[PDB]
């Protein structure tokens, strides 16, 4: 365990205070037994002073998150593109430490809101601690690191009445993206399935930010990060993501949480595309620009090594809330780019800090702390913890022998600036016209999408530009929707009763890129983990000893079996009452239960709507034992129909449903535009 | 030194607090003041702060947490984690726990106990446990402060306080800001004493060790550094601290007369090969060298020429007490560790009538 | 009225700095059109910085919530029982601001949680703020306030993965509840319908404390504050909460918000229940003890005053964010009493604000302004916002003339404490054997409940149980609702498969008091701002124009009315894809649309029907304007809350009583 030194343990012993005094803190000291409290009374003092602070302010964007711990493996020595320590032999292994988020929500927020999400990690390597801060979309919404807080202050909560939680589906955040068209890319993605994810673990990390990797020698090379999942692509489909935010806001963290403390931590390639200095202008857009991908025909990927988190943390609040990331943790290897949003965000993060910890010292939290040595001059500052011993803390000097020694290029293992960038011309607030093309590549994404998933980007605009009450603002949007696409723009005015606007076709085009689709990305390549509800019955005993068996049989496999019942006992994990197709990604009914599809112990229907959720929103459904047609023409759903399972034999059926589980969503069940 | 935040609070078994209504609204004070320096609750984390024995509580979270609980249930009653942390009491675990004998009783007031409204006679008890020559550096330290308050008014209502004390404290003050003291009032007037709160009558020092003492010499003089240095060998052995002041720095010498001031040193010898310098140099300040041993004289400590012009020069009588002057090294050495021991030599000062 | 002063206008003008020099806010200052930024472009560094420090820490409890201004009026001279300057005069008003919250959850879990909920009030009076911090439910979960933290661990996520969210529904909070039996009285409240109000408006408030009335006499009286809805007390059922915390979590604050905008503010009648101090321990239990009520039986309400919010904010931060209560906000004619719970939270509320403010000046900040002016000798601190010209700030002076003067009993109408107030006996840390019944106020107040209602109470409870992964913490919960009530233990007992253990009568008995039930406090006396979606459709002509005539009827009485259908157009609210059931207090089917009930890319397979259904199930009034569709539906034409016409006035005039009965709770089974 990475942090041992810093845990404390509770399992034994008498209470204390903060100095170690044995103490009580079950009832206040009275002046007589029914009288007033005392001043004196410390015990209640120092205890309700700590509760009364405990809180710190949440982070200004990503509040809503969860973390765990893991290492990072290197498959080889890159020296070749990079000086990065933690890159510098194969198989050589770096502690991480990640975290997850969504985007726009507060604090208590649901983890199945409709948002961009966080993707940080944290190299704790034997050069210092590298940060990569990123996200599960490779783009984001703005050109400059001065428009963030009015990207955030738009998308944000309207500062009247703080409404609506956790969701761009209001004026305030559709006027920004209408007026300010560099948001373009970024709100396709976050309109398709990636902004729903099925889980932390069926998405992708992106840097964003095109960086460089810097070699010994001082040449560089442009790179993107990209973490690519072991796990598959995944998404949820809308209206499951909202029956979710109600019935489990902590979706995403206990998936996470469930996936690590059963053996099944998750896994990334971590990869680079790499270019030339001389391609920052050659692929169509300028690498600067944070709005824009590189596609993978103009550059394939270089696994550099594997991500795997295989621990949870001990205390939440000490690791998950307490971890500070920067993009200004860099390592010698490392360097930056003159992104405009990324040199604002060096700013940020350094300051950002100070709001959340209180005082200067964040980085000596335990969370924070590096894994080698420090020697620096910073000194003081409140909650400082350490004692240092040189009492000449300044350079130069000779009362300390010149130490510490300056780290550079030559000297140390130094960071180092890419001796190769320059800057020329005059001081200035202008945009780049680089920058300028706002549509094309949201075009490409879009046409990179399958028809089932295009329906659903639509889907995702008709509903949220629906709540938008301003018709100035809904026609400013299908202004830039039209950019893109006049077929985007045409099927979401169709939603909100305006008329798009001609085709507009500077921007069109029929290109297509490798790696964006979710619905295209095939089978998942492992269904350990996911969820089977097997609906039951206790008036059968037949039906309880089925799903005995068909437990047995799917956990061998490593699905994780939820047997439903009216009530609870052995065998039986859930009742009806608490049950939810949202819970599953498969859902079987044994033939014992079919008389199930009015009691006291569920609401009315219940059963039966478990069933037909799972069937509407995509999902494996199955009756397993034999006699299915009662439950399957009670449900509506057709016997032939594919990702409909029936068999009597339990190892025919989960055979079966176990490719299903795989194919993970029957597109096949949502209605296309015409 | 500067992160240590002491508390009242911070109390262990055997000890309790009474009903002092300074110490009771002290506690409050002490905890709540720590928010404001630290800036944050988990000032008890700072190294200097901790504990050197185990702490388990229910305490969490709040800015700075340095530690990573490993119980997930703090919160008592639990089975979740056995009932751990454990209730310490007087009968359990070594816990602090309030005095069993102490009772309240009567309305809820905000009342001051008429048994503590004498304010006048321990102060006159104090006063007249001190010598005669610290009385009159009391007096002479309210004349001081009283003379800097503008208000007439405030001099009064002052006078009026210290006459219930002592009227001849009022008289005495009252002559140097040029008002009259009012009449006595002898309701709080006594002549009773108390052992152990005069500084001066509490005798000789115990110890000479650490005390300092400071040798006027002179570079243009070799006897002079010689007599120095035999000097510090003698006083070093006894635990003195001495520095050798001269005109320039150089082997033997500490400190230039320029940066050298009586206030260094708990005593002041000249060597008397450097009689000269008493009778201009860029080198430091007009009448440095004499100034020095002027003030240390005027200061009451003990002054010495080794080798008596000098104390012409200075003003000082050969014969007066703690005055030295000694051609014999050990001798002197001798007396001169007397003088230190005795500290301050109380003659030197003016009394009134 | 201090609010007004700091009011910033930016609906003209160019954009400053804060030092008021006019700038951009765009572009980034760079080396060159590609390069790098620039460390000297302070116009970029001031409006991150900002942005990087615009979070306060959330309320260590009740942080998700949402206030409103408005008006308190005193119905009388109240002389006679309190010396209270905002109760001294028939129709004497004094602005306040209340914000309502839930309690566990943080700043942005949903509305709709079940839990204990915040009704926190700040009176600006003439003579200083007073605020009465009270919740929804009228007894606290412990007897001593040491223990909040204990109760709030256990309550909040488990803390090694922050899980679960603004909820009880797990291990912890369940074992608490079972080893700290005090707590059973406000757990039942909790888990009845008082645990999921249907808004903050159809919702009492109770101070839950004994407080006194203090005469200028200084004789004094024991009181209870409670603040009586005059919307009504109404809830939503379990399921429906679940659904309303996904599809809206912002639920209660919108309905306030909408409710004072349309003009329809919600209104309370502010009132005591007045004993004398000699009946301390003469009702059966200690009026010290905070787990406990006075039976109306006991002790008749006294209405003192009515309050109203009209106002909402016009910055959340500024005013609902930052508003910061304190009990110890208290004003000559009100004192506290002897309640270890009220005791120790006088501490807790001024430490706490030092936190959230990050300074000691939180006093200063506009929304907690007194509307009197401060002389006091308070000084310096961060984000000090005055200039004093007193230059002598202590007391007793004679530089500054002696003031500012004391003030007290007798002069300068100074807060007093009780002077008949007595403490006696050794200094201890116990607890009043008179504190020791937990159990035969739970089961006065389940007693209480209708059939349907104590059904829901052990819904929930069989909900939240089931979730409990420990048997022996199941069976500890079992122990403690046994000795409430056989019956709950044996009825919560079944869904979870363990037995009950065998009845312990110590504590049951027969009796029922006043005022508790929700379903028993008969029809809303009101049907202003309650919800009805209209289901449509713009394939038929006929359906749209079916749904305008019943729209300008409905609205006429103050009713909210949306018309769904599958795509936007004048007359149309909401689309299919964005309705739910849980956005209406009644449903009507206009029959033009009966088509609709049996495939579309503009909303999710059978959402129409879905909506209907999930409404008849819930308990909601349900109509078709102009057969198909209630058979499709399966709903009973002659099923109580069904409404099938052809006359739209006679549909009216049916549907209206139902919102007023608000739910049909005959939809609902029962244990055999
Ligand atoms: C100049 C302001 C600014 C800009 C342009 C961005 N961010 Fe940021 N980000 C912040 C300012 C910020 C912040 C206010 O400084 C946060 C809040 C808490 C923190 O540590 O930094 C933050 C938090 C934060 C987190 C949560 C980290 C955690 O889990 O603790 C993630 C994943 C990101 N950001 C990712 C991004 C990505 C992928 C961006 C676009 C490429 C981006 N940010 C642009
Ligand atoms: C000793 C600790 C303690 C105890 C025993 C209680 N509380 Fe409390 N309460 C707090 C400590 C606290 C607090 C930590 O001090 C809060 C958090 C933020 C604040 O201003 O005070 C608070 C917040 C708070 C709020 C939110 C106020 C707002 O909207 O800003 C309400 C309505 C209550 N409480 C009501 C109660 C009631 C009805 C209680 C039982 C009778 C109660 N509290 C017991
Ligand atoms: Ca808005
Ligand atoms: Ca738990």
């Amino acid at each position: 365990s990475p942090l041992a030194a810093y845990e404390v343990d509770d399992s034994t012993g008498y209470l204390t205070s903060d100095v170690g005094g044995p103490i009580q803190d079950q009832t206040s000291l009275k002046a007589g037994i029914r009288g007033p409290t005392l001043l004196e009374d410390f015990m209640f003092r120092q205890k309700i002073q700590h509760f009364d602070h405990e809180r710190v302010p949440e982070r200004a964007v990503h509040a809503r998150g969860a973390g765990a711990h893991g290492t990072f493996t290197s498959y080889a020595d890159w020296s070749n593109i990079t000086a990065a320590s933690f890159l510098n032999a194969t198989g050589k292994q770096t502690p991480v430490f990640v975290r997850f988020s969504t985007a726009a929500g507060s604090r208590g927020s649901a983890d199945t809101a409709r948002d961009v999400h966080g993707f940080a990690t944290r190299f704790y390597t034997d050069e210092g601690n590298f940060d990569i801060v990123g996200n599960n979309i490779p783009v984001f919404f703005i050109q400059d690191a001065i428009q963030f807080p009015d990207l955030i202050h738009s998308v944000k909560p309207r500062p009247d009445n703080e409404i609506p939680q956790a969701a761009t589906a209001h004026d305030s955040a559709w006027d920004f993206f209408s007026q300010q068209p560099s948001t373009m890319h970024t709100l396709f993605w976050a309109m398709s399935g990636h902004g729903i994810p099925r889980s932390y673990r069926h998405m992708d990390g992106f840097g964003v930010h095109t960086f460089r990797f810097v070699k010994d020698d001082g040449s560089s090379k442009l790179i993107k990060w990209h973490f690519k999942s072991r796990q598959g692509k995944a998404s949820l489909v809308w209206e499951e993501a909202q029956v979710l935010s109600g019935k489990n806001a902590d979706f995403h963290r206990q998936d996470l949480w469930d996936a690590i403390e059963s053996g099944n931590g998750p896994e990334w390639d971590v990869c680079v595309q790499i270019v030339d200095e001389s391609q920052a202008q050659a692929f169509g857009f300028d690498l600067l620009d944070p709005t824009k991908i590189i596609p993978e025909e103009y550059a394939p990927l270089t696994k550099l090594g594997l991500l795997k988190l295989d621990r949870n943390p001990t205390n939440y609040f000490a690791e998950t809330e307490q971890v500070m990331f920067q993009p200004g943790h860099i390592v010698r290897g490392i360097d930056f780019t003159e992104d405009p949003l990324l040199q604002g965000r060096l700013f940020s993060y350094l300051d950002t800090q100070l709001n959340r910890n209180g005082g200067p010292n964040f980085e000596q939290l335990p969370i924070n702390m590096p894994r080698v040595p420090i020697h620096n001059n910073n000194r003081d500052g409140a909650g400082q913890m350490f004692i240092h011993r040189n009492k000449y803390p300044y350079t130069p000097n000779t009362l300390n022998s010149g130490y510490p020694r300056q780290a550079n290029q030559n000297a140390g293992r130094g960071f180092f600036t890419a001796p190769g960038r320059t800057a020329s011309g005059a001081l200035v607030r202008e945009v780049s016209p680089t920058f300028n093309d706002h549509w094309s590549q949201p075009r490409l994404f879009f046409n990179s999408l399958t028809p089932v998933e295009q329906q659903f980007l639509v889907n995702a605009m008709r509903f949220e530009i629906s709540l938008v009450k301003s018709e100035e603002v809904k026609k400013n949007v299908l202004t830039q929707l039209n950019r893109v696409s006049h077929d985007v723009a045409v099927r979401v005015a169709a939603a909100i009763g305006l008329g798009a606007p001609d085709a507009d076709d500077t921007y069109y085009h029929n290109n297509k890129t490798a790696g964006v689709s979710i619905v295209g990305s095939g089978p998942l390549p492992t269904i350990k983990t996911l969820r089977v509800g097997i609906l039951a019955t206790t008036s059968e005993s037949s039906a309880l000893d089925q799903a005995a068996q068909l437990r047995t049989r799917l956990e061998k496999d490593g699905l994780v079996v939820t047997v439903v019942a009216e009530t609870l006992r052995e065998g039986v994990d859930q009742t009806y009452s608490t049950a939810d197709a949202t819970g599953f990604d498969g859902v079987v009914v044994v033939d014992g239960a079919a008389a199930l599809f009015s009691s006291p112990l569920f609401p009315t229907g219940r059963p039966l709507q478990i069933f037909v959720d799972a069937y509407r929103w995509g999902k494996p459904v199955g009756v397993c034992g034999g006699k299915s047609s009662e439950v399957l023409d009670a449900a509506d759903v057709p016997e032939d129909g594919d990702g409909v399972y029936s068999e009597e034999s339990v190892d025919m059926f989960v055979e079966e449903f176990e490719k299903g589980l795989a194919t993970f969503r029957f597109t096949d069940r949502f209605a296309l535009d015409s | 030194t500067e992160q240590v935040m002491f508390q009242p609070g911070h109390i262990v078994r055997g000890i309790d607090f009474t009903e002092d209504p300074l110490l009771q609204g002290r506690l409050f004070s002490y905890l709540d003041t720590q928010l404001n320096r630290n800036g944050g609750p988990n000032f008890e984390q700072l190294p200097i702060n901790m504990p050197r024995v185990p702490i388990h509580n229910n305490n969490r979270d709040g800015a700075g947490q340095m530690f990573i609980h490993r119980n997930k249930y703090p919160y008592t009653p639990n089975t979740l984690n056995s009932g751990y942390p454990r209730q310490a009491n007087q009968n359990a675990g070594r816990g602090f726990f309030t005095a069993p004998g102490r009772t309240a009783s009567g309305a809820l007031v905000r009342e001051v106990s008429p048994t503590f409204n004498d304010h006048w006679s321990q102060p006159r008890l104090f006063f007249n446990s001190l010598t005669p020559v610290e009385q009159q550096f009391l007096v002479n330290a309210m004349r001081f402060e009283i003379s800097l308050v503008k208000s007439e008014e405030v001099k009064k209502n002052v006078l009026t306080q210290l006459n219930r004390v002592s009227h001849d404290v009022a008289v005495r003050v009252a002559a140097a800001i040029g008002l009259g003291a009012p009449d006595a009032d002898d309701t709080y007037y006594h002549n009773n004493k108390t052992a152990g709160v005069s500084i001066v009558g509490s005798g000789p020092l115990p110890t000479i060790k650490t005390l300092r003492v400071g040798i006027l010499a002179t570079t243009s003089e070799s006897s002079a550094l010689d007599q120095a240095a035999q000097l510090r060998t003698r006083l070093e052995k006894d635990g003195l601290v001495v520095t050798v002041v001269a005109e320039t720095l150089r082997e033997g010498v500490d400190q230039t007369y320029s940066t050298a001031d009586a206030t260094g040193f708990d005593g002041v010898v000249v060597v008397d090969g450097a009689a000269a310098l008493f009778a201009s140099s860029p080198l430091f300040p007009t009448g440095r060298p004499l100034q020095i041993f002027v003030d240390a004289y005027r200061w009451g400590k003990p002054v010495g020429v080794c080798g008596s012009e000098v104390l012409d020069a200075a003003d000082v009588p050969e014969d007066g007490d703690g005055v030295y002057s000694e051609e014999s090294v050990d001798m002197f050495v001798e007396e001169f560790e007397k003088g230190l021991a005795t500290f301050r030599f109380t003659d030197r000062f003016a009394l009134d009538s």
